[PDB]
């Protein structure tokens, strides 16, 4: 296959290549996100030192 | 011969007004002293 053959409404989501993709894939199916962001920490302290 | 007498020569004098006159002033800004606690620029860090 190649990407042309995709049916349009269907290019506008995430289009997996098989095999290269299959782990992939299967992330997709275990609803698994491949990147674990790591926590939002809170917002750093200013320090002023002045001139 | 005539006499200079009525016709005599006339010097001249100023009436100078420097006893009376005003003098030159000199101006210095009052500068608000950093002796003083006068403020700072706040140059900002982040501790990350």
């Amino acid at each position: 296959a190649k990407k042309e053959h995709v049916p349009t409404w269907l290019q506008n989501t995430h289009v997996y290549s098989w095999p290269k993709n299959k782990k992939n894939i299967l992330l997709r199916l275990l609803r698994e996100e491949e990147f674990v962001a790591p926590p939002r920490g809170p917002l750093p302290t200013l320090q002023v030192v002045p001139l | 011969v005539r006499e200079p007498g009525s016709q005599a020569c006339l010097a001249i004098d100023p009436l100078v007004g420097e006893e009376g006159g005003a003098a030159v002033a000199k101006l210095e800004p009052h500068l608000q002293p950093r002796g003083q606690p006068a403020p700072q620029p706040l140059h900002t860090l982040v501790l990350a």
